[PDB]
């Protein structure tokens, strides 16, 4: 009946760090996927399991608009069966992922000539991320064999690094505002519909 | 958790912090060089002091991961380059003396001035007061004045400093386990742990001398031919079997003979190819110059210039009030930001240099995937030679004809090719004995073979025997004539210029063979050859992650530096020189002197 708050996930003033990927569970509203274009310099719309062409034909039990920021090089990592710092330790997608990936260059917003250190990723983690997990833990990461005692230092590196998006950066290092649209499909009434 | 895995993680944190800080140091240096003001000066000092302090810190945390227990050569190469101590190994007092002497010498040279003898009010800096006399004047005593005064005013002051410079630089090397400072400098070419591609530091001296042996006959003919023409323009002064006086060589020292083209041109009636005038008629600007350069690299299969490159680079002098350092430089700031700072005029020289500096950018873009510590040329001599081969192809009559700067009605005869080759040989071949002898003298000074009271005596002995160049005025051991050159009194290794020369002709000969060029090597244009660009690229993308010997083999098919392509390029001039020197003496004598 009411419009799904895609304006929220796709036009929010601030998105998220990828390590704390923010999900807006979508339900009982009307989905109008054609609106999804903000006239951005580098737009990607890969979809898996579902068909992006005429995406406003399929009901789902839920839609999970996971939003974050990463640099351009790592955008490809937001995809099934990928590897690298993002998908390994920050935000993994499953093998048979059934949804969509929508990213766009945001150097206009999230860069600063002094450097925007607000957006973080997770440089080290002890075990690879099970699909759609989130590790918001600041556990001082023990790389060596002596316990780290919750204080950083030798082989005790802090597990989160900043990006420092400056505007003079390159396309593969500029901030890119990713929006995953995980389409859940359970036995439930599947209230997420709409042409 | 082994120690190789701790080093693997230590380098991972480093690679992300180092990329961030080096980006601030590069962007602070870029803002200074593009806008020079006293406020920009201050920030280049701050970011450059934070980056110098972060590197200094990280080295100590790295010495805890022993290189022996690390087996992945990529990790070893990063730690080895990070574990460098340098000045640090010296006491906090000696590490402060050395930094003072290096600062004082660099200021004595750059600010070094000599004033007219007749007019003690009129003084001249080396650039552009004395360098201007050396290049363009054709008097004898006016050249002898500037050549002597520079070495007697600037050089004599540097002499006590260079003696202490040698002593401390050795103690730095002997505490990083090198034999001497020269051995420390030769560590740039060293390779260990890769069987079949290893390269010892001592091997460089064998290579450099053995290769220079093959250069000798060409140089002896270029020297004899140059001497004969010089003997006809300075009749009473130059002997037909003696060395060339050091001040008649085109510049302050004789590093390049390029300025002697006016007096040595074989067929001075036939003009030189100067597309400068054609660029003005077609309304070319700097935008077009780099676009035509960007076109050249696309044609061989290399990627176009980054969108940031056009937005942030400085392709013209901003002029007016915003001043800048106009020395052409390519900037790899990192994080995808590439930039060229060139005060371009619409001339042919800048057209070719834009190709040369953009070659540096293409090299930098290529290995941009590599880890931070491995983003560099395979050795020192790679990076310059990758840019030089760009200006080799771009300046050919073929490329000029294919871009519409040279009309297809212009015809190349065997005489303009001889004019072309000789102007190259004055620049290229002429610097090889100068470069090899200078780095030989410094190498022998550091090893201790030349005592202090024989410094200037062994210098001018070796200048006669190797370079075939004689001083016009005798010098005692209060001079330091090497120190009168920038690269000597400013602590820069010099053999890179010899190795770079031989590298570039190895590349160009290999790239043209892949491009199926037919004819002499000096006529070749690698344009449109994607096979050539591919061959070059698979070395460009390696960076420092491979031994330079493997990098050299991925282009030219040989593991070692060779001189034959250099000879092959210059052969048409060589057999012609063997003709013009038919009834002239080939060789020189080391005991003649214009000072009796
Ligand atoms: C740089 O200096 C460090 C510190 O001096 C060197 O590492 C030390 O070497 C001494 C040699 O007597 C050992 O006793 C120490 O255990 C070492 N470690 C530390 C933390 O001091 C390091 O070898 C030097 N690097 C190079 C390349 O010379
Ligand atoms: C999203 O925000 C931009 C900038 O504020 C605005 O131009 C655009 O109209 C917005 N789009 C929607 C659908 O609200
Ligand atoms: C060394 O490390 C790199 C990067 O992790 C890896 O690709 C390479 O395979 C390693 N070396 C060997 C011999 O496997
Ligand atoms: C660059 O130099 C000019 C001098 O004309 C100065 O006015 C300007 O402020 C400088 N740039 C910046 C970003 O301040
Ligand atoms: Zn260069």
């Amino acid at each position: 009946t009411n419009l799904c708050p895609f304006d929220e996930v796709f036009n929010a003033t601030t998105f998220a760090s990828v390590y704390a990927w923010n999900r807006k569970r979508i339900s009982n509203c009307v989905a109008d996927y054609s609106v999804l274009y903000n006239f951005a310099p580098f737009f990607a719309f890969k979809c898996y399991g579902v068909s992006p062409t005429k995406l406003n034909d399929l009901c789902f039990t839920n839609v999970y608009a996971d939003s974050f920021v990463i640099r351009g090089n790592e955008v490809s990592q937001i995809a099934p069966g990928q590897t690298g710092n993002i998908a390994d330790y920050n935000y993994k997608l499953p093998d048979d992922f059934t949804g969509c990936v929508i990213a766009w260059n945001s150097n206009k917003l999230d860069s600063k000539v002094g450097g925007n250190y607000n957006y973080r990723y997770r440089l080290f983690r002890k075990s690879n991320l099970k699909p759609f997990e989130r590790d918001i833990s600041t556990e001082i990461y023990q790389a060596g064999n002596k316990p780290c005692n919750g204080v950083a230092g030798v082989n005790c590196y802090f597990p989160l690094q900043s990006y420092g998006f400056r505007p003079t950066y390159g396309v593969g290092h500029q901030p890119y505002r990713v929006v995953v649209l995980s389409f859940e499909l359970l036995h439930a009434p599947a209230t997420v519909c709409g042409p | 958790s082994t120690i190789e895995e701790q080093a693997k993680t230590f380098l991972d944190k480093f690679n992300h912090e180092a990329e961030d800080l080096f980006y601030q140091s590069s962007l602070a240096s870029w803002n200074y060089n593009t806008n020079i003001t006293e406020e920009n000066v201050q920030n280049m000092n701050n970011a450059g002091d934070k980056w110098s302090a972060f590197l200094k810190e990280q080295s100590t945390l790295a010495q805890m991961y022993p290189l022996q227990e690390i087996q992945n050569l990529t990790v070893k190469l990063q730690l080895q380059a990070l574990q460098q101590n340098g000045s640090s190994v010296l006491s906090e007092d000696k590490s402060k003396r050395l930094n003072t002497i290096l600062n004082t010498m660099s200021t004595i040279y750059s600010t070094g001035k000599v004033c007219n003898p007749d007019n003690p009010q009129e003084c001249l800096l080396l650039e552009p007061g004395l360098n201007e006399i050396m290049a363009n004047s054709l008097d004898y005593n006016e050249r002898l004045w500037a050549w002597e005064s520079w070495r007697s005013e600037v050089g004599k002051q540097l002499r006590p400093l260079y003696e202490e410079y040698v002593v401390l630089k050795n103690e730095m090397a002997r505490a990083n386990h090198y034999e001497d400072y020269g051995d420390y400098w030769r560590g740039d070419y060293e390779v260990n742990g890769v069987d079949g591609y290893d390269y010892s530091r001592g091997q460089l001296i064998e290579d450099v001398e053995h290769t220079f042996e093959e250069i000798k006959p060409l140089y002896e003919h270029l020297h004899a031919y140059v001497r004969a023409k010089l003997m006809n323009a300075y009749p009473s002064y130059i002997s037909p079997i003696g060395c060339l006086p050091a001040h008649l060589l085109g510049d302050m020292w004789g590093r390049f003979w390029t300025n002697l083209y006016s007096l040595t041109v074989p067929f001075g009636q036939k003009p030189n190819i100067d597309v400068t005038d054609a660029m003005v008629d077609q309304a070319w600007d700097a935008q077009r110059i780099f676009k035509e350069a960007e076109k050249f690299f696309v044609s061989v299969g290399l990627p176009n210039m980054t969108q940031g490159f056009w937005e942030n680079s400085m392709l013209t002098d901003p002029g007016n009030v915003q001043k800048a350092v106009c020395h052409p430089t390519a900037w790899d700031l990192g994080k995808g930001d590439f930039r060229i700072l060139m005060c371009t005029k619409v001339t042919m020289d800048d057209f070719l240099t834009a190709h040369h500096e953009m070659g540096h950018i293409q090299y930098d873009m290529a290995y941009a995937a590599q880890p931070f510590l491995l983003r560099n040329g395979a050795n020192e001599g790679f990076h310059e030679a990758v840019g030089e081969i760009m200006s080799l192809s771009a300046a050919t009559p073929k490329h000029l004809k294919s871009i519409g700067l040279l009309s297809p009605d212009f015809q190349e005869d065997n005489e303009t090719e001889i004019n072309f080759l000789l102007k190259q040989a004055l620049t290229i071949v002429g610097t090889l004995p100068f470069t090899y002898m200078l780095e030989k003298w410094r190498w022998m000074v550091f090893k201790g073979e030349i005592p202090k009271d024989q410094w200037m005596k062994k210098w001018w002995e070796m200048k006669r025997e190797i370079v075939g160049v004689v001083e016009p005025v005798p010098h005692d051991e209060t001079y330091c004539d090497p120190a009168s050159l920038f690269h000597v009194s400013n602590d820069y290794s010099f053999i890179r210029y010899y190795t770079r020369t031989l590298y570039q002709f190895q590349f160009q000969e290999a790239l043209c063979q892949a491009a199926k060029h037919e004819g002499p090597l000096h006529k070749c244009d690698i344009s449109n050859s994607t096979e050539a660009g591919q061959k070059l690229f698979n070395m460009l993308r390696l960076g420092k992650s491979e031994p330079w010997t493997l990098a050299l083999e991925n282009v030219v098919g040989a593991k070692n530096m060779n001189v034959r392509p250099l000879l092959n390029y210059f052969e048409p001039l060589f057999t012609w020189l063997k003709d013009q020197n038919k009834n002239s003496f080939v060789g020189w004598s080391t005991d003649w002197s214009p000072y009796a």
